[PDB]
C-alpha cells in the first residue's frame, strides 16, 4: 500500500512548493502582518520599521504561537514517519488532524456555512467531517476579519491623538497648523511609553488563544 | 609543456575584478539601471585586462576563509568609493527639493507626511543638472583612476584596518546638509522676505489674502529668481566634487 | 612606414632611458596542435606516394597522437567557452 | 560640452518654462488680487469665492495664449532635438 | 570548396588504387590469353598528374549545364612463354595484395580525417 | 568536520540570509529608523535619497559593529587557521560576541515575554538564552529604543515649528502657514548647531 | 596557416562572442542607453515593450554601421573566402576598420587615462594605440556620450510636469498629482514634433559628425 | 481516427501548459480578481491583504463557482475517455459544451456581435453554432466589463463615509485636518461590521 | 532549382524563433499593447486588469484584424507550397507580398523617407520598390507614433472628471480631500456607461 | 515580358553610368552551396545505383560524408547565430 | 629576504609564545580552476544580491 | 587549499596509475630483448610515499630559457618511485624475466583501476558542480 521511493520523494519536493501558500492559509501569519500592515498607518508613518523586520517578527511570532500545533504533529506523524511505523499517506492523513483543530478553532461558522452552502456539501455530522476544502477558504475569511477588527480597535488611541492635539490647534487660533506633523511625536511618545510593540505581541498571541 | 597555469591566471584576474566591480556598481552614472548589465560587467572585464598583470599577484586559495575576507575587503572599498562620490549629488538633491519645497509645490506634504504624493521637480532638475556637470567635468575618469590608485595605498592582499575613518564617510552625511544649505540660501533668504512681504499684506484686512495670492506669485518668483541663480551652481558644482575627492583621497589612506 | 620607423626608433630612444600573455598562450597551442596535425598528414601523403624510408608504423602513431591533440584541444575549448558563458552570466 | 554651454542649456529651458507658465500665473494672481480687494471694500469674507473665477480666468487664458504656448514649445523642442548632436561630447 | 582541397589528395589516392586494382585484377583475369600483355600504372605519376574545368555558362533556366566525360605502362616481362602471355602469376599476386593494403590504409587515413572534422563539430 | 561539498552547500545557504543577518542581528534597524524619523521631522519625505540613509546607516553599523567583528576575529577567524577549534566549536564561539552583544542591547521584558512564548521555564541564568528566545525580543527593544531616539529628535523641531506658529498668530498673522516659514529656520537651526554629528556620536554613545 | 579542423574550431568558437561584438564594440550601447532613457522619460516604463526598442536598435546599428562593414568585407573577408589572404591575418585586416571607427568617436581624455593606467610609453600619435587603449576608452566615450544625450533629453518632458504643478498650485488644487495630468500632455508633445523621425535622424548625425 | 499514444500525450503536456490562460479567459477567476483588487483599494489599504491571500481566495471561489461545470465535463467527456470509450478528439469537443454554454450564459450580445461582425463570419443560427475563437474575446470583454461594474458600485459607501466625515470636520472650521486618517479606521469598521468579506464573497458568486 | 529537404527542415525550424518577434514588430500587436497600456494608466488603477488578460485579448485581436492578410498569403504562398508546386524560397517572396502591403498602408511617409536616406537609396521610385529592411524599421516607427497619438486621447475623458471633480471639491471648500479617490469610481462608471471596451475594440479595429 | 525587357535596358544603362554586403544574400549564398552539395552527392548515389558506368563507390561514400561534414557547419552555424539573438533579444534596455 | 627572515624570528617567537605534464594533471586542475571560479561567482552572485536587497529598502 | 586536499588522494593514486602502466608498457616492449629483468613497483607503499612526501623526481633539470630566442633543452627525468625485481617464473637462456601472462594480467588489471580512479574523481567533480550550480 505504501508509495514507492521516488513517488514519496516527488510528491515531498511538490508539496515543498507550497510552503507559502500554507504559511498565508493554514498558519498565524495572515493575521499578523495584516495588523502590522495596519498599525505603520496609526503611528503616521508609512516607512516604520522596514518592510522585512516586519516580515520576519511576524514569522518568528507565527512560529511561536503554532509551536504547540507542530509539535503534536511532530509527535503524532512525523515520528513514526522517521522510525519506519508509518506511509507517507497514512502520515499526511494523520499530521493534518491538529492543524485542522487549530484552523477550526479560528473559524467563524457563517463562513464555513457560506463555503458548505457553496459546495454544494451534504449534512456534515460535526466538526471532524469538515472537508479541508470548505475549511481553508473560510478559515482564511474569517482570518482577514479579524484581523480587520484587530486594526480598527488598534487605530483608536491615535484617532484621539489626533482629535485633542487638533481641538488644541484650533482653539487657540492656529487653523493654519497642520495637526498631522505635530501629532505624529506624540502618537510616537504613546506608543514608546505604553510599550506598545510588546503589549500588541502579547494581545496577538492572546488573542489566537 | 602545455601547462597554461589556471590558479596563477583566475588569482590575478579576480580580485582586481571584484573591487572594479563593486565600484561600477555603486559609482554614479557608472551604476545607473539603464545599463546593462553586460556592458557594466565587459567594462570591468576590460579594466581589469589591462590592470591585473601590473599587480603582483595573490596566491590565497578562493576555498578559504581568507578569500571571504578579501571579498569582503574590496566590497567595502568599492561602495565606500561609489557612496562617498554619490554624496555630492545627494547634497544638489536636497537644495533642489527645498528650493522647490519653499516655492509650495507639494503643500501635501506638510499635511500628509510621506503620503505617496510627493514631486520633487526641481530637484529632478537639478540632479541631472549636476550629472551633465559632473560628466563634462570628467569625473568619472577620474573615479576610475583613483580605483586604480587605491591599490598602492591599499593592496589586495588582506591589510589591517582603522576606525574614525568609517565616522569620516558616515559624518560626510553633514555636508549633504550644510553645502545643500549654502545653494538654498542663495534664493530661500529672498523667497523669505516675500513670505514676510505677504505677512504684512495679511496684517491689513483679514483673511482674503495667502492661498489666494500669495502661491502663484511666490511661484513665480521662485521660477525667475532660480532660472537667475541656474549659472551659480556650477562653481560650487565643482567645489562639491572637489570636497568629495579630497576627502576620499584623505581617509581611503 | 616612414612615420612608422620614426616610431620604432622613438621606441629604441624609450629602452635606452628606461635601462606572453593568455591570448598568446592560446595562439601557441593552436599553432602547435596544427603544426603536428599537418606533420601527421605531410608523412602520410609521403607513405601514400611510395618515397623510401617512410615506415606505416610511423604513419600510423603519428596519425594517433594529432587525433589525440585535436581532441584536447576541442576539450579545452569546451571548457573555455563554459567558463565565458558562466562569467557573462553574472548579475552585476 | 562645455559647463558654460550645459548651464545656459538649463537657463533657456527654464526661461521657457517660465513664459510658458507666466500667463496662467499672472492671470490667476491677477483674478485672486482683484477679488481680495472687492472682498476688503464690500467687508465679505469667505474663503471660496476666490476660488471661483480663478477657474474660469486660467481657462480662458488657455483660450486666449493656448496656440502660443503650444507653438513656443515645439520649437524649443524641435531646435533642442536637432542640435542634440552637435552639443555631444 | 576549402573542404575539397583538404580530402582531395586521399580521395584521388583511393581512386587511383582502386583503378590499379582494377586493373590488376584484369591481368589476373587474363592470364590464359594468348598474346595478351600485362598491363600496369605508375601509381606516384598519375597521382601528380590528377592532384596537378569550364562548366559552360547557363544564362536561364532551359539553358542545359555542361555534360561531362590514366596511362598504361606495359609491364616487363620475366619469363618467356610460348603463347604470348607475358603475366606471372607471382609479381601480380603480391602487387594485387599490396594495393589491397593500401586501399583500406587510404579509407582508414581519409575516415580518420572526416571523423576528426566531425568532432571538431560536434558539441 | 563533514564533508566539504556539504559545507559549501551550508556556506552559500548561509550567504543568502545576509539582510536577515543585517537588521535582526545587528543594530541596522535602529539607525534606518532613526534617519526616518529625523527625515519625516524636517518635514522634507524626499531630501537625501533614501540610497544614501541606508549607506550612511551601513557606514554607522560597520563601525559599531568593529569592536564585535574583532572579537570574532579574534575567537573564530584566528584559531580556524591554527586549527585549534574549527567547525562547531567555532562558529559558536565567533557567534558568542553576537550573543553578548544582544543581551546588553536587549530589555528584560521582551525576553520575559518571548520565554513565556515558548514555555522554556527553566531558563535561569542570563548567557544560556537560546537564539530563538533572543532574536525577536533583540528587535523589538530595537524598535523600542528607535522611536525614544526619533521622538527626541522630534522635540527640538516641534518646539521651533510651534514658536514660529506662535510669532505669526501674535503678529497678526492668522493665514500665512507656518511650515513654509520654519522649514529654513529648522535647517539653519541643523546645520549651525551641527546636528549631524552630535546625532551620529550620540548614536554612537547609545550603543 | 591552420589545419581545416583548427580553422573550423576557431571559427565556431569565435561565433559564440557576437553579443559581446554588438555591446562593447558597436553603436548599440549609444542608442540603446538613449532609449531606456527616454522611455524613463515619457512616463511609460512599459511602452514600446523592451523587444521593439530591440529591434529598432538592431535595424538602427545594422544601418549605421553599415560602411565599416562594407570595408571589412571587401578587404578581409573578401580575401579570405577566395584563399588569397590565411585565416589568421584576415582577423588582423578587418579589425583595422572597427579600430578606426571606435577612435573617431572616442575622447582624448578618456584615451590619455588608459594611456596612463596601463603604464605604456609617450603615444605620439593615434596610430600607436594599441586595441588594449581604446577598447575601454571607446566604451567609456560611448556611455558618457549616451548619457548627455539622455540627460539632454530628459529636460522637456520634466519641464511639462514642472509647469503643470505650478499651474495646478495657483488654483489652490494642492492634492492632484501632477504626473498623472503631465503623462498626457509629455505624449501629446511627443507626438506633435515627429518624436520619432527627429530623434532618429539626432542619434544618426550624433554618430556621422 | 484515434490519436496514438505519444501524440495523445503531446497534446495532453501542450494543454496544460495553457493552464493560467484557460483559468484567467475561460472561468471566472478574472472578474472575481479584479473586484478583490478595487475592494482592496476602494478601503484606502493598498496593500494590507497580500496579493498571495486574495488570489488563493479567487482560486478557491473560482474551483467551487466552476465545479458544476467541471463535473458535467467529467461525467460527459472526462469518464468516457478514461474508459477507453471515446476518443480523444470527440472527449474533447463534448467537454467543450459545458464550458462554451457557462461562457455563453455570462456574455453580453453586443460584444459578441462585434467580434462576429469583425471576423466576417456569415450568418449563425441561434446559440448552437458559434466558434470558440469568436466566443472567447467577447466572454472576455463582458467579464471585464461586468467586473468594473461590481467595483464601481462596491465603490459607493466608502466614498458615503469619507464624503460625510470629511463634510463633518469642515463644518467645525478644521480646514488643515485630511480626512483620510480618520476615514480609514471608519472604512474598517464598516467593513467589518456588515460582515463585508463573507456577504462580498456570496454575491460574486450568486451573480454567477 | 529547389533546395534540399533537409535545408528546408533546417531553416523552417529556425525561422519560427522570430516569431515572437514578427508578431511584435511586424503586425498590429504593438499598437494595440501600448493603446491597452496607456488605457490602463487613465483609468486611475494601474493594473486592474492583468497582464495576462490583455495580452490574450491583443493576441485575438491582432489575429481578427490579420485574418484577410493570413488568408491572402494562405492563398498565395501556404497553399501552392504545401503541394510542392513552388519552391521555398519563391513561396517566402510571394507571401511577403499582402504583409508588405498591409505594413505600407499603415506607414508614415517622413518615416520611409528618414529610414531610405540613412540606407543611402537614391532613386527609389514605386512604392513597389522599397526593401523589406528598410520597410520594416519605418512601419515601427508609424505603429509607435500612432499608439501614441490614439493614447493621448484616450487619456482626455478621465483627465476631464478629474479637474470638474477637483474644481467641484475646492470651489465648495473640502481642499483637504484626495480628488483622485473620490474620482476612480466615476471613471469607472464613465467606462462602463459608454462601453468603453466595446467602443475601444470597434476604434482599434477601424483603425486599419 | 515587355517590362522584363525594359528593366534589362534599364540594367544596360546602369552599367553604362558605373563604367553592398547582404547578410540575407550570405545566407542564401551559404544555403545555396550546402544545398547543391547535398543534391551532388545525391545524384551520384543516384547514377550509382543506376548502374550507370563511370561512378565508383568511394567517391560515393566520399561525397556522402563530405556532405554530412557540410550540414553539421550549417547545424553549428544555425545554433550559435539563434543563441545570440535569443540573448540580445532577451536583454532589457 | 631580510624581512623574511625577521618574519621567521617573528614566527618563531610566536612559537614559544603559545607553548612535461601529463593530461592526468592537466585536466585535473583545469577542472579545480572551473570549480573555483564558480564557486567565486556563486559567492559574489549572493553578496550583491543581499547588497541591493539592502538598498532596495524602503528606510 | 580544502578542494586541493579532497582531491589530491585520488588524483595521486591515478597519476600513481599512470606511471605504473608507463613501466608495464615498457616491460612489455622488451619482452623479447635479451637480458632485461622485468620491472614493477609497490603500488601500495609507493602511494602512501607520495601522499605523506609530495612527488619527486631523480633530475628534471633543463637548460635557463632568459630570451626568447634561447634553443630550449632538458636533460633525462623520471619519477622517485622504487622500480622493483619481479620473480621470474620459470628460467630463459636468453636471460629476461618478462613473462607475458604476469604481464598481460597486470596491465589488464591496472588498466580497470585506472578507469575507476578516472570515474571516481569525475564522480567527485560532478558532486560538486552540482553543488555549486544554481
Amino acid at each position: 500500500q505504501s508509495w514507492s521511493l521516488s513517488v514519496q520523494t516527488l510528491v515531498f519536493i511538490t508539496s515543498l512548493t507550497f510552503l507559502p501558500a500554507i504559511l498565508l492559509m493554514m498558519t498565524s501569519f495572515t493575521r499578523i502582518i495584516i495588523v502590522f500592515g495596519l498599525l505603520r498607518n496609526a503611528l503616521g508613518t508609512p516607512s516604520a520599521p522596514p518592510n522585512q523586520v516586519l516580515l520576519g517578527l511576524a514569522l518568528f511570532l507565527t512560529f511561536f504561537i503554532m509551536s504547540p500545533v507542530i509539535d503534536k504533529i511532530y509527535v503524532d506523524a512525523y515520528q513514526p514517519f522517521s522510525e519506519q511505523k508509518i506511509s507517507m499517506q497514512e502520515a499526511l492523513d494523520k499530521g493534518a488532524q491538529p492543524l485542522r483543530a487549530f484552523m477550526l478553532r479560528q473559524t467563524r461558522e457563517a463562513d464555513l456555512a457560506l463555503f458548505a452552502r457553496l459546495a454544494n456539501s451534504g449534512p456534515l455530522q460535526g466538526p471532524e467531517a469538515v472537508p479541508m476544502r470548505i475549511l481553508l477558504p473560510a478559515y482564511v475569511t474569517s482570518e482577514l476579519k479579524t484581523a480587520f477588527q484587530i486594526g480598527f480597535t488598534i487605530f483608536i488611541p491615535f484617532l484621539i491623538i489626533d482629535l485633542v492635539i487638533a481641538s488644541v490647534l484650533m482653539a487657540l487660533g492656529m487653523m493654519m497648523v497642520p495637526p498631522a506633523t505635530i501629532a505624529l511625536p506624540f502618537k510616537l511618545m504613546l506608543f514608546v511609553l505604553v510599550d506598545g510593540w510588546q503589549l500588541l505581541m502579547g494581545s496577538l498571541a492572546q488573542s489566537f488563544y | 609543456v602545455t601547462s597554461e597555469q589556471w590558479l596563477y591566471w583566475l588569482h590575478l584576474y579576480f580580485w582586481p575584478l571584484l573591487r572594479v566591480l563593486a565600484l561600477i556598481s555603486t559609482a554614479p552614472i557608472l551604476s545607473e539601471r539603464a545599463i546593462p548589465k553586460r556592458v557594466k560587467l565587459g567594462l570591468g572585464i576590460m579594466i581589469t585586462l589591462v590592470i591585473a598583470p601590473s599587480l603582483p599577484a595573490n596566491d590565497t586559495p578562493l576555498f578559504s576563509i581568507a578569500a571571504l575576507w578579501l571579498a569582503m575587503q574590496q566590497i567595502l572599498i568599492g561602495i565606500a568609493l561609489g557612496f562617498t562620490m554619490q554624496f555630492a549629488f545627494a547634497a544638489v538633491r536636497t537644495a533642489g527639493e527645498f528650493i522647490g519645497l519653499q516655492m509650495g509645490l507639494s503643500f501635501a506634504t506638510f499635511v500628509d507626511p510621506g503620503s505617496h504624493l510627493n514631486m520633487p521637480v526641481l530637484a529632478r532638475i537639478m540632479d541631472m543638472l549636476a550629472m551633465l556637470l559632473f560628466l563634462t567635468f570628467n569625473g568619472h575618469l577620474w573615479l576610475i583612476s583613483l580605483l586604480v590608485d587605491t591599490f598602492h595605498t591599499l593592496p589586495i592582499g588582506s591589510n589591517p584596518v582603522n576606525s574614525n575613518a568609517f565616522m569620516a564617510l558616515a559624518r560626510a552625511g553633514g555636508l549633504i546638509f550644510l553645502n545643500g544649505l549654502m545653494l538654498a540660501l542663495p534664493v530661500i533668504t529672498l523667497l523669505l522676505t516675500l513670505n514676510l512681504a505677504l505677512g504684512l499684506l495679511n496684517r491689513m484686512a483679514p483673511q482674503l489674502s495667502i492661498f489666494v495670492i500669495g502661491f502663484p506669485l511666490t511661484l513665480t518668483v521662485g521660477i525667475m529668481l532660480m532660472a537667475a541663480l541656474m549659472p551659480l551652481i556650477a562653481p560650487f558644482c565643482e567645489h562639491l566634487f572637489s570636497e568629495i575627492f579630497n576627502l576620499l583621497a584623505d581617509i581611503v589612506s | 612606414a616612414i612615420q612608422g620607423i620614426e616610431g620604432v626608433i622613438s621606441q629604441l630612444q624609450a629602452t635606452a632611458m628606461a635601462a606572453v600573455s593568455f591570448a598568446g598562450q592560446l595562439h601557441a597551442a593552436l599553432d602547435r596542435i596544427s603544426d603536428r596535425q599537418a606533420a601527421a598528414r605531410v608523412q602520410a601523403e609521403k607513405f601514400t606516394l611510395g618515397e623510401p624510408g617512410i615506415a606505416l608504423n610511423d604513419v600510423m602513431a603519428d596519425m594517433q597522437k594529432a587525433s589525440v591533440s585535436m581532441q584536447m584541444g576541442i576539450q579545452v575549448r569546451n571548457k573555455l567557452v563554459a567558463a565565458y558563458q558562466e562569467v557573462m552570466s553574472m548579475q552585476v | 560640452m562645455t559647463p558654460e554651454s550645459v548651464m545656459m542649456m538649463g537657463t533657456e529651458a527654464m526661461k521657457v518654462a517660465l513664459a510658458l507658465a507666466a500667463p496662467l500665473l499672472l492671470v490667476a494672481l491677477i483674478t485672486g488680487l482683484i477679488i481680495s480687494i472687492l472682498q476688503a471694500a464690500t467687508q465679505i469674507n469667505e474663503m471660496t469665492l476666490s476660488f471661483i473665477p480663478k477657474i474660469v480666468a486660467v481657462f480662458i487664458a488657455i483660450i486666449v495664449a493656448g496656440p502660443w504656448m503650444l507653438n513656443l514649445l515645439l520649437d524649443y523642442v524641435r531646435t533642442l532635438f536637432s542640435n542634440l548632436p552637435y552639443i555631444i561630447g | 570548396d576549402r573542404l575539397d582541397a583538404a580530402l582531395r589528395f586521399q580521395q584521388e589516392a583511393l581512386n587511383l588504387r582502386a583503378q590499379r586494382q582494377e586493373i590488376l585484377a584484369a591481368n589476373i583475369a587474363n592470364a590464359d590469353t594468348p598474346g595478351y600483355q600485362a598491363r600496369d600504372i605508375d601509381f606516384a605519376s598519375e597521382l601528380k598528374k590528377v592532384m596537378v574545368g569550364v562548366a559552360l555558362t547557363l544564362t536561364s533556366s532551359h539553358h542545359i549545364p555542361a555534360q561531362a566525360v590514366v596511362d598504361l605502362l606495359y609491364r616487363v616481362p620475366d619469363q618467356p612463354s610460348l603463347d604470348g602471355n607475358t603475366v606471372d602469376m607471382d609479381r601480380e599476386r603480391t602487387q594485387f595484395a599490396d594495393n589491397s593494403l593500401k586501399y583500406q590504409m587510404g579509407l582508414t587515413v581519409l575516415g580518420s580525417q572526416l571523423k576528426g572534422m566531425m568532432n571538431v563539430l560536434q558539441g
